[PDB]
RNA sequence: GGUUUUGCGCGAGUGUUUGGGUGUAAAACCCGCACGCGUAAAGGUGAGAGCUUCGGCGCAUCAUCGACCGAUCCUGAUGUAUUCGGAUGGAUUUGAGUAGGAGCGUUAAGCCUUGGACCCGAAAGAUGGUGAACAACCAUCUAGUAGCUGGUUACCGCCGAAGUUUCCCUCAGGAUAGCAGUGUCGACCUUCAGUUUUAUGAGGUAA
RNA sequence: AAGCUCCUUCGACGAGUCGAGUAGUUUGGGAAUGCUGCUCAAAAUGGGAGGUAAAUUUCUUCUAAAGCUAAAUACCGGCCA
């Protein structure tokens, strides 16, 4: 599979472990801005679509509204307080629900809210 | 031959210790241990947990296993009964399982200082592709 | 399910008369097999034996139509002035011929190419 | 990117290096979930290395008789929702099937395919420009490509050929076997032999 | 000025655009894979795309024809190291 001209197209990665450090500094900036606050939002907890990986589950993109109400987060802080918000996914069934829910519970549990001024 | 093609010392410091065993005995076991040890590890496949439990069945329950390979461990076996095994290499679930039975592990080296001749010894060998 | 007595009732509400004493042949033109094209038919799989029995079937209707028609006095040969138009076009013919020429000329300079 | 062999680690598993953490900072060290590949979803008899308490036990492998399965050929059970099912006995069955896993990763060497592809060597064609005055030149695609030449870099040692059988089809050719070599298995002067002898074949051919 | 709650009140969502026919071009891709040109030219419990032999198109999932937006990504050029 050489049939075209693949000299002009070859990528190397000799600055992958630059890259890397770059990265990392990055993330280093991200913390002198965000001194107390953690780098990372909170992302809910969702199951993989397909049969395949039905069985296991990983993060989302963001806290369904009736999720955030369950917790008893309203919708415009949440944002500002570190935790995503989703729009466009439903729950759809009781069992998403409770443990997003207890998940946010969970991260209010361990959170030190500061007042404005 | 004149010369294994291993780099392994150890594996060589087996082959002067059997070069002189052959020489200088007429046990036929020393002769087929040495030409094993000269062997490639094709030609040495593994010996599995299930196949040593199925040749030790009749009366060679006392008999001492010989392997000149590695012993694997064979999931299919569910019980693996009391076996004293001298091998090159023993992988390790196969030395857990077997020392786990009240069995025992050997290397070639306590072979040739317990049984310099290879009397009562089960020579086994692995299948061929 | 296999409500038959519906099946028989609904072709009653749908069937046409089909009585060789009363209908003439060309109105249904319609012949059945004898042969029940099960026992022709060894295995499914293999597409010659398939296909001869197909033919069978078929040559069978051809020779009892072509009897019929005969007997009817109705028309059969498509004489050589009648000309009318083509199921596919005479490109597609252009290219049947083509492909009967070139698998001929491929041969013959085979058996040619075997002499020399 | 395939494939064969030697070494190595782990081994029914193997592969840390996409990435994250860490660092004395392109090094080294560590690994959370995936993912790729692989594995999963014991019979008799006879030889046979080796062992033997001399009674025998018998690796790997081979031969033979058997066992089971995807599926195929009939016989067509209890049963069946009443139109579904296959129980028993039989088959010259197959398989890249089972019958106690061998793979994964890496290194070294050899071979094959594609990239400029061992080096140099057409006529061309295309794109975009420069000039004239009755197509030419310039740059690029382009290290274009086809055949066919020329050339292809120290030493020593060991082993060493063929220029043929058969098949198929392009003509512009490959495959198979042969000659040379490597590994494994089985015996081991048992056995093998471009040979004589004995019997034997076509020549009773000469005498 | 702002967020939330409640409800004997309301709730406007992009047209020579979808789409049909046809000719090119392009794609692994005739539900034309996408785009464009010509002819015709929409809807409002509407429209688009999928699932399904399952008894009829049951169900599922989104809203086109207006617009903005950092980061992770590329880099033979620029200021350097």
């Amino acid at each position: 599979h050489f049939r075209k001209h693949w000299q002009r197209r070859v990528r190397c990665h000799f600055d992958q472990p630059g890259k890397k450090v770059t990265r990392r500094l990055a993330r280093r900036a991200k913390a002198a801005a965000l001194a107390p606050r953690p780098v990372d939002k909170l992302r809910p907890i969702v199951r993989c679509p397909t049969v395949k990986y039905n069985r296991r589950t990983r993060l989302g993109r963001g806290f369904t509204l009736e999720e955030l109400k369950a917790a008893g987060i309203p919708r415009l802080l949440a944002p500002t307080i570190g935790i995503a918000v989703d729009h466009r996914r439903k729950n759809l069934s009781e069992e998403s629900l409770a443990a997003n829910v207890q998940r946010l519970k969970d991260y209010k549990a361990r959170l030190i809210l500061f007042p404005r001024k | 031959r004149k010369a294994p093609k291993s780099d392994n010392v150890y594996l060589k410091l087996l082959v002067k210790l059997y070069r002189f065993l052959a020489r200088r005995t007429e046990a036929p076991f020393n002769k087929v241990v040495l030409r094993r040890l000269f062997m490639s590890r094709i030609n040495r496949p593994p010996v599995s947990l299930s196949r040593i439990a199925r040749n030790l069945k009749n009366g060679n329950e006392k008999k001492t296993v010989v392997v000149v390979a590695t012993v694997t461990d064979d999931n299919r076996l569910l019980q693996v009964p009391k076996m004293e095994v001298a091998a090159l290499r023993f992988t390790a679930k196969a030395r857990a399982r077997i020392e786990a039975a009240g069995g025992r592990t050997l290397t070639l080296d306590q072979l040739a200082l317990e049984k310099p001749t290879g009397a009562n010894t089960l020579l086994l060998r692995g299948p061929k592709n | 399910i296999n409500n038959k007595e519906g099946l028989l009732t609904a072709l009653r509400r749908i069937q046409l008369d089909i009585n060789p004493k009363t209908t003439p042949f060309s109105f249904h033109q319609s012949v059945v097999a004898s042969k029940r094209t099960e026992d022709s038919i060894p295995q499914i799989e293999d597409d010659l034996q398939r296909e001869l029995a197909f033919m069978n079937q078929a040559l069978e209707a051809a020779r009892l139509g072509r009897s019929l028609l005969r007997k009817e006095g109705v028309p059969f040969t498509r004489p050589t002035d009648y000309f009318a138009e083509m199921v596919r076009t005479d490109a597609t013919m252009e290219k049947v011929k083509q492909k009967l020429i070139e698998e001929a000329t491929a041969k013959k300079a085979a058996a040619e190419a075997r002499k020399q």
